[PDB]
């Protein structure tokens, strides 16, 4: 999906605080949307869909 | 294809029951003279042993009428080995 | 007219299964009626001799019962080799 | 029946089946075929309490005939007494009993 | 020497049932480009027994709560059900003559459902009981089908007789006449015997291991034994129903080849199938069944009780 | 009369007992009850095929088909009850009383 | 003699032991992608006879493969109890073997054998597939020299 | 005629296996049961091979020795007793031994 | 390729071939060279009680014909 | 022994019948009450009846109590009341084997077992018929009468299971 | 005679083959093993409530729909009648209701039952 | 006692229904190792799912702060560990947008051949490893021999198969080897019968449509309330693409067509997908 990195410079040699935004952050978050109105045969299938892999939603 | 051959078993069947129909003269002779020649010696076998019973006099009529039945398995067979018991109730049956 | 045909073909469109057993079953019962070798059917199975054909007194004026298994006399069933 | 509606339309729904002796199919018999013919011919036409009595002869025989109760007593007394005398060793059963 | 009879065939199946494991392990794998086991012996003809032994000496947890009684009722159930299965089967001459074979067939089969019930109930884990409800659920639903088919089937052979049928197809394969049943009895035995798309029973990936959730070790290969065992039993009976085969009364050797090529066929096609169709859902699992299996199974039935009748082609019943 | 036959009529009679002498499952009353008619099925095929009544072999089909058919009523009434009280329990089955 | 009959016998139970492994990839991280990689027609475990299980009351070796957390740490071991004997875990990658890239992290247990009884390590950030492999078919080696059956015998 | 010929090389299988027990060895050694062109020859019976009409990997390959630095071998396999200077070779680092 | 799959089906088909082999030969052998003689009916039945009574052997498939009559 | 074999199978029915009637748990009296269906099935196949022993194998086995098991595996009630349970249980099923032993020996003594009817202990092989049926199977042959004079039956019995149909959702739709 | 014996020497197949797969592999069972698995995580107490009426709705039909059928297994030797006719007619009334069952609980939402 | 009620309505009591809360993974297969998945469930319907995660939930941006930027790099290889080089393309563009430096035209081109390389990785991973748990599980092995050529591609150019941590901020960290992009048109001319292989196994097959039409639809605007990007959108007809409404690094100078859905379901994001591999493959 839509992967971009938020941080913030403090002007040193290092970052100060980096934000990910995580394509399966917001799609995991929809995850309950979808289901409503389905089996739980049909919920495998929307995880699948989702493409949530978890390290990437996780962050 | 498939009517053609089941006509075909059609024949073949009834010229197997034909063989049967033709064969049971002689059966019936040979299961006639078996089954009551085996009940005399039912009845031989009982005017040997219930001599000394108070009241017992042989060839007793169940049945109050002068028909002849059938004879039952039971005063048939009765007086038989274990054998013969199970080869001729069940043996038909069990014939796996 | 048209709208039986275009409901049909419509049907046909959605579901093809149930439209294909209505045909089935609904052949299933006409023709039986309609056809010419269920007459056949029951002749043949009344020919089958299960049971033995018990002999009849023989006392006289029943020419159509033969006196032997191969006079031309009684039922015959050359239709049936031939069926 | 309650309401004879059988005999007052003539089709038979029932009926072909109270009974043994009537049509079977590929015209094969009961075990009682014969008593049972002889039991109903003997109480037709004659009223449940008259037949009760009259054709008690036909009935007894006809229950015997299909239960075979004292043709069975008679076998095991025949048996019974058998036991009570060839374990006491006083007549041994000739070779066509064993074969 | 009806003894001897009786474990030349038991034994035989149970070897079968595990050189099943691999043939299925390696095809399976040849259709994923694999190769299957070919390292343990020469092309993993050793891979059976290493299972088999490794499994064994492996031990039977038994789970908290269980009834132990009836947690080992139930695979000697399926295992021997399953074995009881070839008694009846027209192989050369049949075993147990059984005049009504196919009821004994079905019966038999009919009752394995059982197992799938007390295997569930007795591990007693929501995991594994809504597991075993569904499995029987699905089990339930198609056996209806499966006497309508035989029953319209073995309409135009003349009995129930299991021997009955070399006859019937003594010119031709039964197929020909009822092809539109023949892959109607074909989804029917898949969903029976529960694989892909109907594996939703254990559903490997969606529901662990259906019914053997839990079921290890010792007993689990008896579910797995009877399992593979109804495979090659449902082909088989597949295999005489349709595809039958000419025997010459002198070498029934020769009956024998196309009878066993025949049904390693129909096996064969089985895994097959799995190699390329995604699982099923309970809902259409259902609904396929009930919706447009059991009208077109009436119609056909309706068609091939009439069919004799309207061609004066009735089959005698010996 | 033949011993066998007393094992199904006493057969039927014990578990005509436990169908009235109930517990607090009638899930198991209606065991007994299907129970009571498997006797009857399997008593009446003995009479018939001992008896050779051809035409009677209809009956323990048609016993069976009807006494199935109660299955299908008393089985729907179980979840019924297993409904409005959840359970299957025969004491709390009193709510009419008065 | 006796120690030669348990020899062969305690052989017959190593040769299937070594050969009938089914693993149960207990699937955390990058490191798990690698071992579906080692079950493409590349390398295809099933080849040496090893087949994916799931259900791990079916399972003999189970592998740890990524990075685990103390979220993950309570259940993850349950997986390892209710695993029946005999029974091994294999550490999949850095993460898995000593915390890896996250070791500092206040989140993730400083390596998984903290946990389970880590049996063969295996270096990688992911360990290549045929790495992997390669650890499998030490574990069978290792598997080869038990003496089970011998030490029952002295027992 | 194809047929034929696949039978044919089959037999050649054996010929090139030194005969009945190199192929019996090789197969329950290896699983293996295809014979290339000799390519080099370690000191320590690590015997190589090489076919380049085999597709990208299996084209080259190994049969490990039977004994390595004081160990027995012959059943166990590992891929750890290569040489580093055919190490670099085997795994189509480059293509020249 | 896939001739290697052949090893294992092969010994399949020697596993199902086992029990069509011996059920054909303990019925030819048992049943001195015929196959066993099926009596789906008691008609066949009551044939074979006959042969069992009729070959002076106490079996069956001891079969003995014109030789006998006189 | 072969003797009184059919003495056995009806043995295990009582003692079968038994089992579920003494109220153990559901699947338990299932349990019981299908070895009863079981063991029934080869009384009747004793006495020729294959074709109506292999249906209660069918339709009552596998037909009637296995959506038994659904209920059972509905009904659930929280703790299992299998035999070690209760001990009413074992009363009831200790009780009721018994009686049925009592009179076996009572009728295998004496044979004049007056309970309710008169009883005969004899074999069970004695009340048998003798008397070939040629190739008809007289159960085959009666069945199949269904379709020749049992019309009338016919008619009832499909009119029925169609209202069986129609009462079963309708009593289920919960209104 | 050989029915039954078929039928006991596979249940002491069976028995056997899971007795030395019961004693052999020497029993080793500790709490957590035999703890049930509910995907790794803990169980909450379950499997002990009922499931709706879907599940039971299929089951009385398949039982009604069992029994129809079978009052139709005769039909093998019910051809071989005499009258063909009335068994013609009366086999078709059977599988019509049949279809009526099937087809009033299709129409009457039925099998497509509850969620 | 009391009188019964007038209405003959007795008062229903507590509920005797219950919702089932079931502990979904994680050692469940299909909860990818590490799903808690919890849901509320009438039956086979369900009610309310909730997604728990964290079981995965290392420190990430927490040291970020303490690693400095070249050391931070490997994080995003690590982030979305399955698409490589886009995580740390998004680092690299993000990083050297601050430098205000802009890497070579010769950089920009390796990322984005890459990148679509990348995308070629992520998309097999996302409908096999699909058709793994819907059934079908072929597919997912034919697919996976592909993956290894790409794999191996980034063994040739970077030294690793997964983490190759090649694009650092400011272009990339080596050249391509000698060849390599001979090697990648080999594999780019026989990847689109592979995809070929995908449709055919699966596109037009019942089971598969039917476990995946109309399944888990979702309509534009709550599409879009609800945070979804990239394909979440464009299944459901939403017009939009990064690449190109917003072209960076090369994307400008490459023509693609994005495949936009027109239904929302799970089936037209499925062809989305798909489509998404050819379009990739014209990148390449
Ligand atoms: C089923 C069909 C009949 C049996 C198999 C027939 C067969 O393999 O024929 C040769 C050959 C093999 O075809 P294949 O099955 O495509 O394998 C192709 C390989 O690419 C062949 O390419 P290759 O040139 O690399 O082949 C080399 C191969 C040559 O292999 C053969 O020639 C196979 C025959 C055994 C040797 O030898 C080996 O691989 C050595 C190892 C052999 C392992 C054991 C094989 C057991 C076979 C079955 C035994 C009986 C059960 O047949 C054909 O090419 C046409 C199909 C069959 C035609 C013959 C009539 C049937
Ligand atoms: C005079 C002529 C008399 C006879 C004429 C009969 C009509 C003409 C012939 C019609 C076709 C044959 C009968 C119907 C068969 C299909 C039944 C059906 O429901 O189909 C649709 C069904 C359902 O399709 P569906 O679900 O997409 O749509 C059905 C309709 N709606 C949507 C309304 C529900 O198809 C399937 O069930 C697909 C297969 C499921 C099982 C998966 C494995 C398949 C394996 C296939 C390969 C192996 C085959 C082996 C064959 C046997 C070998 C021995
Ligand atoms: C309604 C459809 C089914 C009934 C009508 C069609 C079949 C008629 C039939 O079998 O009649 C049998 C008989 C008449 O017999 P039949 O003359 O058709 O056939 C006789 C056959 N043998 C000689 C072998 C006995 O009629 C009935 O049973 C009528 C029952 C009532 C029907 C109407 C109910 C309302
Ligand atoms: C030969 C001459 C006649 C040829 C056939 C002409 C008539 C064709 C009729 C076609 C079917 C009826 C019309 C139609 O298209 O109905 C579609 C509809 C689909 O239902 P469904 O899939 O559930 O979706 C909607 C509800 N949710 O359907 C339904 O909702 C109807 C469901 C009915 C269920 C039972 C259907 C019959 C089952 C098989 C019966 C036995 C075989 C046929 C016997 C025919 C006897 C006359
Ligand atoms: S060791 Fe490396 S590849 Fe494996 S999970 Fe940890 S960071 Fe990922």
């Amino acid at each position: 999906g839509e992967f971009g990195v938020y941080l913030v410079s403090d002007g040193s040699s290092r970052p100060y605080r980096c934000k990910i935004k995580a394509p399966g952050f917001a799609h995991l978050a929809g995850l309950d949307k979808m289901s409503k109105g389905h089996m739980l045969a049909d919920v495998v299938a929307i995880i699948g869909t989702q493409d949530i892999v978890f390290g990437e939603v996780d962050r | 294809s498939m009517m053609k051959w089941n006509r075909e078993r059609r024949r073949l069947q009834i010229e197997d029951f034909e063989a049967r129909i033709a064969l049971m003269p002689l059966f019936q002779a040979e299961k006639d003279r078996r089954v009551l020649q085996m009940l005399r010696e039912n009845l031989e076998e009982e005017a040997i042993i219930m001599k000394d019973v108070p009241d017992w006099k042989v060839g007793e009529s169940v049945f109050h009428t002068t028909r002849w039945v059938t004879p039952m398995m039971g005063e048939l067979y009765g007086l038989r080995t274990n054998e013969e018991i199970l080869s001729a109730t069940y043996g038909f049956i069990w014939y796996t | 007219a048209g709208r039986i045909a275009s409901f049909l073909k419509n049907a046909w469109a959605k579901e093809p299964v149930l439209v294909a057993s209505f045909a089935i079953g609904g052949l299933a019962i006409i023709l039986p009626s309609l056809s010419p070798y269920t007459n056949y059917a029951i002749r043949i199975n009344r020919a089958t001799p299960y049971n033995y054909p018990v002999p009849l007194r023989d006392d006289g004026n029943m020419p159509d019962v033969p006196s032997h298994p191969q006079d031309p006399q009684g039922p015959s069933l050359e239709w049936l080799k031939n069926l | 029946p309650f309401f004879d509606v059988q005999k007052r339309l003539g089709l038979d729904l029932d009926r072909w089946m109270t009974i043994q002796s009537a049509e079977q199919p590929h015209k094969i018999p009961g075990r009682c075929h014969a008593f049972e013919k002889e039991w109903i011919e003997c109480a037709h036409g004659i009223g449940g309490i008259r037949a009760e009595k009259e054709c008690k002869i036909e009935f007894d025989d006809f229950v015997e005939c299909l239960l075979r109760q004292k043709t069975m007593k008679r076998l095991s007394a025949i048996k019974r007494q058998r036991d009570k005398l060839i374990k006491e060793g006083k007549y041994t059963p000739p070779p066509h009993h064993l074969g | 020497m009806f003894m001897i009879n009786i474990l030349s065939l038991i034994i035989p199946i149970l070897l079968a049932v595990a050189f099943l494991t691999l043939v299925e392990r390696k095809v399976l794998g040849y259709m994923q480009l694999r190769k299957g086991p070919n390292v343990v012996g020469p092309y993993g003809l050793l891979q059976p027994i290493a299972d088999a032994l490794k499994l064994v000496t492996k031990e039977p947890l038994r789970p908290g709560t269980s009834s132990i009684s009836m947690f080992i009722i139930a695979p000697i159930l399926g295992l021997s059900l399953a074995l009881t299965m070839w008694v009846p089967l027209p192989m050369p001459y049949p075993l147990i003559n059984m005049n009504l074979g196919v009821l004994f067939m079905l019966a038999m089969s009919s009752l394995a459902v059982y197992s799938i019930l007390w295997s569930g109930w007795a591990s007693n884990s929501k995991y594994a009981l809504i597991g075993a409800l569904r499995a029987v659920a699905q089990t339930i639903s198609y056996e209806v089908t499966l006497a309508i088919i035989l029953l319209s089937v073995l309409l135009m052979n003349g009995s129930y007789t299991l021997s009955t049928l070399i006859t019937t197809q003594e010119h031709i394969w039964m197929i020909f006449t009822s092809w539109p049943l023949a892959m109607m009895w074909f989804i029917s035995t898949l969903a029976e015997t529960n694989r892909a798309p109907f594996d939703l029973t254990e559903g490997e990936s969606e529901l662990v291991s259906g019914f053997n959730v839990e079921y290890a070790a010792g007993p689990f290969a008896m579910f797995f034994m009877a399992e593979y065992a109804n495979i090659i039993m449902m082909n088989a009976f597949t295999a005489i129903l349709f595809l039958g085969a000419s025997h010459d009364p002198h070498t029934p050797e020769l009956y024998t080849i196309n009878f066993v090529l025949k049904t390693l066929a129909l096996t064969i096609t089985f895994l097959w199938i799995r190699a390329s169709y995604p699982r099923f859902r309970y809902d259409q699992l259902m609904h396929l069944l009930w919706k447009s299996f059991l009208p077109l199974t009436l119609a056909l039935c309706m068609w091939h009780i009439s069919l004799p009748i309207m061609t004066a082609s009735i089959p005698p019943q010996s | 009369m033949p011993l066998v036959y007393m094992n199904i009529i006493m057969a039927f009679a014990i578990a005509l007992a436990g169908l009235l002498m109930y517990r607090s499952h009638l899930m198991s009353s209606l065991l007994c009850l299907e129970g009571m008619m498997l006797s009857l099925f399997i008593m009446s095929t003995l009479i018939i095929l001992n008896t050779h009544f051809t035409l009677a072999n209809m009956m323990p089909i048609i016993l069976l088909v009807f006494a199935a058919c109660e299955a299908a009523l008393g089985l729907s009434l179980l979840v019924m009850v297993s409904n409005t009280y959840g359970t299957d329990y025969v004491q709390n089955l009193n709510l009419l009383q008065c | 003699r006796g120690e030669y009959v348990v020899a062969k016998l305690d052989d017959l139970v190593n040769w299937a032991r070594r050969s009938s492994l089914w693993p149960m990839t207990f699937g955390l991280a990058c490191c798990a992608v690698e071992m579906m990689h080692m079950a493409a027609p590349r390398y295809d475990m099933d080849r040496f006879g090893v087949v994916f299980r799931a259900s791990p009351r079916q399972s003999d070796v189970m592998i740890v493969a990524g990075t685990l957390t103390n979220k993950m740490a309570p259940a993850l071991r349950k997986v390892y109890d209710q695993m029946p004997e005999p029974r091994y875990v294999v550490s999949m990658g850095s993460c898995a073997n000593g915390g890896g890239y996250y070791h500092y992290s206040y989140s993730v247990v400083r390596g998984c054998d903290r946990i389970v009884p880590v049996d063969i390590y295996v270096p990688g950030c992911p360990p290549t597939a045929e790495a992997l492999l390669y650890g499998i078919l030490q574990l069978q080696r290792k598997i080869k020299r038990e003496k089970r059956l011998r030490i029952w015998y002295r027992r | 005629m194809e047929l034929v010929q696949v039978l044919r090389r089959g037999l050649q299988q054996v010929s090139g296996h030194g005969g009945l027990r190199g192929y019996l060895r090789v197969l329950f050694r290896a699983n293996d049961v295809r014979v290339g062109t000799l390519v080099g020859e370690d000191k320590y019976g690590n015997k190589y091979y090489e076919d380049n009409k085999q597709f990208f990997g299996r084209h080259r390959w190994v049969i490990y020795t039977t004994e390595m630095n004081g160990r027995d071998t012959f059943w166990d396999v590992d891929g750890s007793m290569v040489p580093p200077e055919w190490h670099r070779w085997l795994h189509c680092m480059t293509d020249d031994p | 390729m896939w001739f290697e799959i052949l090893p294992g089906i092969a010994v399949m088909a020697a596993c199902l071939f086992i029990p069509g082999m011996a059920t054909a030969h303990i019925h030819k052998f048992t049943n001195g060279g015929k196959e066993k003689r099926v009596a789906h009916f008691s008609y066949q039945w009551n044939l074979m009680e006959r042969d069992r009574c009729i070959s002076g052997v106490n079996r069956y498939h001891v079969t003995k014909g014109l030789e006998n009559i006189d | 022994m072969t003797m009184y074999i059919a003495f056995i199978l009806s043995t295990i029915f009582v003692i079968g019948f038994v089992g579920f009637s003494s109220k153990p748990s559901p699947i338990y009296g299932g349990l019981g009450l299908i070895v009863s269906g079981g063991v029934g099935c080869g009384i009747v196949l004793n006495f020729g009846g294959s074709f109506l022993g292999l249906m209660v194998f069918l339709i009552y086995l596998g037909g009637m109590l296995v959506v038994f098991g659904y209920t059972t595996a509905m009904a659930t009630e929280m703790y299992p009341e299998v035999w070690v349970s209760n001990k009413t249980v074992f009363g009831a099923f200790v009780s009721g084997l018994m009686m049925e032993f009592c009179m076996v020996y009572y009728a295998l003594k004496e044979e004049e077992v007056e309970i309710i009817f008169k009883f005969n202990g004899l074999g069970d092989w004695v009340i048998y018929d003798t008397g070939d049926s040629g190739f008809f199977s007289e159960e085959a042959m009666g069945i199949a009468a269904l379709y020749s004079y049992g019309t009338w039956l016919v008619i009832v019995t499909g009119w029925s299971l169609l209202i069986g149909v129609v009462v079963i959702m309708e009593i289920t739709r919960g209104n | 005679m050989n029915i039954m014996l078929t039928l006991l020497t596979n249940v002491t197949l069976a028995s056997l083959l899971v007795l030395i797969a019961f004693w052999l592999p020497q029993l080793n069972a500790y709490s957590e093993k035999t703890s049930p698995y509910e995907c790794g995580f803990d169980p909450m107490g379950s499997a002990r409530l009922p499931f709706s009426m879907k599940f039971f709705l299929v089951a009385i039909t398949f039982l009604l729909f069992d029994l129809e059928i079978a009052l139709l297994l005769p039909l093998p030797w019910a051809s071989q009648t005499n009258n063909l006719k009335t068994m013609l007619t009366m086999a078709l009334f059977l599988l019509i209701l049949l279809a009526a069952s099937l087809a009033y609980e299709w129409t009457q939402k039925g099998l497509e039952w509850a969620e | 006692w009391k009188p019964p009620p007038w209405n003959d309505v007795d008062p229903p009591k507590d509920t005797l229904v219950s919702n089932l809360t079931l502990n979904f993974g994680p050692q469940h297969p299909a909860a990818h190792g590490v799903l808690r998945l919890v849901m509320e469930l009438s039956g086979e319907m369900v009610r309310k799912c909730d997604p728990h995660i964290g079981l995965l939930h290392r420190g990430t941006e927490k040291l970020i702060e303490y690693k400095t930027y070249l050391q931070a790099l490997p994080y995003f290889d690590r982030l979305d560990y399955v698409s490589m080089m886009c995580n740390e393309q998004a680092y690299s563009l993000a990083v050297e947008k601050l430098l205000n430096i802009q890497p070579p035209p010769r950089a920009q081109w390796i990322r984005v051949l890459f990148g679509e390389i990348t995308r070629l990785l992520n998309h097999i991973m996302a409908v096999t490893t699909h058709a793994l748990d819907i059934g079908a599980m072929t597919p997912f092995f034919w697919m996976f021999e592909e993956r290894e050529k790409m794999f191996e591609f980034y063994e040739r150019v970077s030294g690793a198969r997964m983490h190759a941590a090649y694009i650092r901020p400011g272009g990339v960290h080596q050249d391509l080897p000698l060849g390599l992009l001979d090697d990648i048109y080999e594999f780019s001319k026989n990847f689109s019968f592979r995809i070929d292989e995908l449709e055919e196994m699966l596109t037009n097959n019942r089971i598969w449509r039917n476990r995946t039409v109309d399944i888990g639809v979702v309509t534009a605007e709550d599409a879009l309330n609800y945070g979804f990007s990239g394909v979440m959108l464009r299944g459901s007809g939403i017009q939009w693409d990064l690449r190109k409404t917003q072209p960076y690094d090369v994307y400008d100078q490459v023509e693609f067509d994005v495949p936009i859905g027109s239904r929302g379901d799970c089936y037209d994001r499925y062809l989305c997908r798909v489509e998404e591999m050819r379009q990739s493959l014209r990148i390449i």
